[PDB]
RNA sequence: CCAAGAAAAGGACUGGAAGAAAUCAUCCAAGUUGGGGACUAUUUUCUGCCGUAUAGGCAG
């Protein structure tokens, strides 16, 4: 509590876990390489105010 | 202190998968059988005629504790930078590397599956080294290791000491162990957490399932190297800001003692001063270990 | 043509699986003293979620059932206010029957059973002289609902579990009960009335 | 399938600005006020005239 | 021992006829959610037999 009083919590009460639900992503076994792709367009559009 | 302060993790595994070899193909997964009885029962054991089981995982190590991921205070930042370097140049990374390295070679990341007729561990790295522990069943936390084994601990310690302390080195290790097994020995993979029980598996690229151990379950085993409290080494704790001990349901560095991370975090100005006069005390070893297992250190 | 009596557990913290096992053990011991008898076990408080906090016994010979009721264990448990006992009375003629068959096939769901089965199969092949070449089944099975009762071995160093299922009755043949007063899937036919009725008596 | 958002790719490509304080350091994402997320601050605060 | 005490509003009905809201009309410009993690615990399912047999039935 505001780095002042440490809270009343009994010793055993912090040995408990905190469960959570998460999403995650891993490369599956035996894949040799991963690919990533995207496209890019460029326009000469700074010459004049929209 | 300050409002925003974060570190990211400097050491991490991917997951572990169990498999065996045949004369026809090199990777055949160990599978799990389920009966719907929903409310199910299930089992997993090495099948007849397979003499040994393999377990494999990968590890990356990164020199990422030298600098705060985020810091909102220029004075907090100046100090944390000075401290990491004040420590690095006196050594001490060797000590941390020695402790981490010892755990990989010992094999405790196998948890409940250590009880074999003989376990062999082999390690390869991205710098071209190979290490070989012919039998992992005899190496203690405390004690002198037998010859030729003590030596590989030193060599591995050196590669990792660098991986932890100098940037732009891309260091990977590939750890495979072999379990020589019993007639139809039961295997203990990670369990599923639910709101009867279920076991965890992964999918193969061909659609088969396999038994596995979760990433953080491998990780929890590796980082268990905290024995700096109460001048009584016993066995080490998993590094935790409060010194939690799950087996006894207690906490060794309870805030009431002044021995936790947060009290210690505020004395950095004093530690740097000492390091300059330098011997490294338990208080700075603890702090460095926590910075390596980075997380949120905020709302000061 | 049938008589019964019932026992209920008074304590709210009673463990049904542990305690039920003792009543069966007594029945067995009695069966050993007088081999030519038939007494069936029923669970009038059976549920899909639990086993229930009560047990009943059913038979055809009034005078014999009285002798069973007089067994010292039951008398002690009543005296200390653990058990509520009923008297022996006639079974109502307006009810339906159930089997209470036990299923040992469920043993095969556990690793210990598979290990034993294969060890014997390997050894058994030596007589044939062929190489040991076992062949495993597929990954999915479907089973019915069952409850467990905790059991001690007879004059040995072991303990194990009984797995009980409840089947509805269909009438044929002639009867017999197993040593535990339980029914078997085959060649052990018997039944008990499902006396979930008139349970307000305890 | 897993992806990376358009503007997340974009923020990386346009990370080009080391023209402040006459000391290049690392470049910032172009921003009218010179925002610096890692340090939670701003390098071209209106008070500077920059 | 209440501005005291007592009180039957009842009967009967038939609001119907007609009808045309239409014409047009442009929402546009840029924009980074993000850093950490043990579901296994003081738990019950162990030992034999029939059988070509991880089929299918039985004794503890």
């Amino acid at each position: 509590d505001a780095n002042l009083k440490p809270k009343n919590i009994e010793r055993y009460e912090l040995a408990y876990s905190n469960p959570q639900t998460i999403e995650a992503c891993y490369v599956p076994p035996n894949v040799d390489e991963l690919y990533c792709r995207f496209s890019l367009r460029v326009e000469a559009n700074s010459m004049r105010p929209y | 202190l300050c409002t925003h302060l974060s570190y990211s993790r400097s050491l991490s595994p991917g997951k572990a998968v169990f498999f065996y070899k045949t004369a026809e193909s090199d990777f055949v997964p160990l599978r799990i059988e389920v009966a719907k009885i929903p409310q199910t029962i299930e089992a997993c054991y090495v099948p007849p005629n397979v003499d040994e089981l393999y377990c494999r995982f990968s590890l990356r190590v990164e020199a990422n504790s030298m600098r705060p991921y985020v810091c909102s205070n220029p004075d907090v930042l100046r100090v944390m930078i000075g401290l990491a370097q004040a420590y690095q140049r006196l050594g001490g990374y060797n000590e941390l590397a020695r402790r981490y390295s010892a755990n990989v070679l010992r094999g405790i990341w196998l948890w409940r599956n250590q009880y074999t007729q003989g376990t062999k561990i082999e390690i390869k790295t991205s710098l071209g080294s190979t290490y070989h522990i012919p039998d992992a069943r005899r190496l203690s936390w405390s004690g002198d290791w037998p010859e030729l084994e003590q030596k590989q601990l030193e060599q591995l310690t050196s590669e990792m000491a660098k991986a932890l302390s100098q940037p732009d080195i891309f260091w990977f290790a590939d750890v495979t162990a072999s379990l020589k097994t019993g007639f139809c020995q039961e295997i203990f993979p990670s369990q599923k957490f639910t709101e009867s029980r279920q076991l965890a598996t992964v999918e193969c690229s061909d659609g088969q399932l396999a038994a596995c151990i979760n990433p953080q379950k491998i990780g929890a085993a590796l980082q268990k190297i905290d024995d700096w409290w109460a001048n009584d080494a016993d066995l080490p704790l998993r590094v935790h800001e409060y010194g939690a001990n799950h087996e006894a349901l207690t906490a060794l560095r309870h805030p009431a003692t002044g021995q936790d991370f947060y009290h210690l975090l505020t004395k950095a100005e004093q530690f740097v001063t000492v390091l300059e006069s330098s011997e490294l005390p338990g208080e700075v070893h603890y702090l460095m270990a926590v910075l390596v297992k980075g997380g949120l250190f905020q709302k000061g | 043509n049938r008589y019964f009596f019932a026992i209920r557990y008074l304590s709210d913290d009673v463990d049904c699986g542990l305690l039920a096992g003792r009543c069966i053990s007594i029945l067995h011991g009695f069966r050993q003293a007088h081999p030519g008898i038939q007494i069936g076990v029923a669970f009038p408080e059976w549920s899909d979620r639990d086993l229930g906090r009560s047990i009943a016994f059913v038979s055809t010979n009034k005078s014999l059932l009285e002798r069973f009721r007089e067994r010292s264990y039951f008398q002690v448990m009543q005296a200390d206010n653990f058990f509520a006992l009923s008297l022996v009375l006639e079974v109502p003629d307006t009810c339906q029957n159930v089997r209470f068959i036990r299923n040992q096939n469920l043993a095969k769901l556990f690793v210990g059973e598979r290990r034993r089965r294969l060890a014997r199969a390997k050894r058994r092949a030596k007589a044939r002289g062929e190489a040991f070449q076992p062949h495993m089944p597929d990954e999915t099975k479907v089973v019915g609902v069952f409850h467990s009762v905790f059991m001690q071995s007879a004059s040995s160093g072991q303990s194990y579990i009984l797995h009980i299922q409840k089947h509805r009755y269909e009438r044929s043949e002639d009867s017999g009960y197993s040593s535990y007063g339980l029914a078997s899937n085959d060649l052990y036919t018997g039944y008990v009335p499902d006396l979930g009725a008139i349970f307000s008596t305890l």
